[PDB]
């Protein structure tokens, strides 16, 4: 069965709520395994404590830079970057979990949660999971965003792991 | 006198668009890279004794989202075309930015300044002569700048204002 992971989201350190994700190990196994391991921290690094640094209402919540803490960094469990695995799945609407990148074959750890359909990213960003529970928490995170992505309070992954 | 100008800073990712803008607006430089989505700034300046409000639109280096980027170009009155002197691709990219501006504004006479940034770095790949010749072939000014040392920062923006002023009053 596809694994499930959770993020406990915090606002300036205060609990906001929990978001859980189904990871599509059945169709995107290498990319799902990276996100799973980064969520548990089992390699000695990962998402816990990192920030959703770019939140743009109507589009997405982006996070995952645990190496530079400024939106430029992150790394995978396979090295600094890994190839685009496939583009089977598309950015079909709210809750889609997909890899951020800086061009072809630059997957690291940064990711985004769609808050709307973003079909123009199809074929350029690898979709590998979806929100299971907590879309209402994602909707709350979105309200902290702005046009250029800067958030009005600091939104962090206070805890995360595999369910 | 009092006037106002909409200036737009364009160029490939990482060439120093934001660092140049923040040096003009806030008079400081940091090595830290904060990638731009979109930022807008307002500053009152005096150029050649004439007071002006500068509205600076600091764009992202990415060239997707043509609908938004076309609007940037329709609204802007003058454009800084920024490349980095140690990034040959960013210099090769310059003609695309100019072609887009001419296309969107349907004009061969749009105020623009070519900016060669990071002049402080000892890792040059683009010769000054190459950039001078390209700006000359465009009929626009060329200025080398460093956001780190502030060299040429005021001159780059003030030169673009002078190009706009000339265009408006001609
Ligand atoms: C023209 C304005 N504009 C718009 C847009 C378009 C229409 C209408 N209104 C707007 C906005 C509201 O008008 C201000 C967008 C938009 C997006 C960008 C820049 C400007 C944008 C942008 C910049 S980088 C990127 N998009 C892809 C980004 N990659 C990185 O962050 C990587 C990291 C993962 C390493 N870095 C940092 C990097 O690539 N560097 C290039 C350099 O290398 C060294 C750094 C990435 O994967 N995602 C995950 C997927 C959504 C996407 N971000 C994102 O934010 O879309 C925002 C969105 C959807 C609103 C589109
Ligand atoms: N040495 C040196 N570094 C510079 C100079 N200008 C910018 N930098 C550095 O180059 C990096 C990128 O600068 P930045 O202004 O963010 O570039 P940008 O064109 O705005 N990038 P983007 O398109 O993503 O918004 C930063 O680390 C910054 O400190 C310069 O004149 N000299
Ligand atoms: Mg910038």
């Amino acid at each position: 069965v596809n694994p499930t992971v959770f993020f406990d989201i915090a606002v300036d350190g205060e609990p906001l709520g929990r978001v859980s994700f189904e990871l599509f190990a059945d169709k995107v196994p290498k990319t799902a395994e990276n996100f799973r391991a980064l969520s548990t921290g089992e390699k000695g690094f990962g998402y816990k404590g990192s920030c959703f640094h770019r939140i743009i209402p109507g589009f997405m919540c982006q996070g995952g830079d645990f190496t530079r803490h400024n939106g430029t960094g992150g790394k995978s469990i396979y090295g600094e970057k890994f190839e685009d695995e496939n583009f089977i799945l598309k950015h079909t609407g709210p809750g889609i979990l997909s890899m951020a990148n800086a061009g072809p074959n630059t997957n690291g750890s940064q990711f985004f949660i769609c808050t709307a359909k973003t079909e123009w990213l199809d074929g350029k960003h690898v979709v590998f999971g979806k929100v299971k529970e907590g879309m209402n928490i994602v909707e709350a995170m979105e309200r902290f965003g702005s046009r250029n992505g800067k958030t009005s309070k600091k939104i962090t992954i206070a805890d995360c792991g595999q369910l | 006198s009092m006037t106002e100008y909409k200036l737009v800073v364009v160029g490939a990712v990482g060439v120093g668009k934001s660092a140049l803008t923040i040096q003009l607006i806030q008079n400081h430089f940091v090595d830290e890279y904060d990638p731009t989505i979109e930022d807008s700034y307002r500053k009152q300046v005096v150029i050649d004794g004439e007071t002006s409000l500068l509205d600076i639109l600091d764009t992202a280096g990415q060239e997707e989202y043509s609908a938004m980027r076309d609007q940037y170009m329709r609204t802007g009155e003058g454009f800084l075309l920024v490349f980095a002197i140690n990034n040959t691709k960013s210099f090769e990219d310059i003609h695309h930015y100019r072609e887009q501006i001419k296309r969107v504004k349907d004009s061969e006479d749009v105020p623009m300044v070519l900016v060669g940034n990071k002049s402080d770095l000892p890792s040059r790949t683009v010769d000054t002569k190459q950039a001078q010749d390209l700006a000359r072939s465009y009929g626009i000014p060329f200025i080398e700048t460093s956001a780190k040392t502030r060299q040429g920062v005021d001159d780059a923006f003030y030169t673009l204002v002078r190009e706009i002023r000339k265009h408006k009053e001609k």
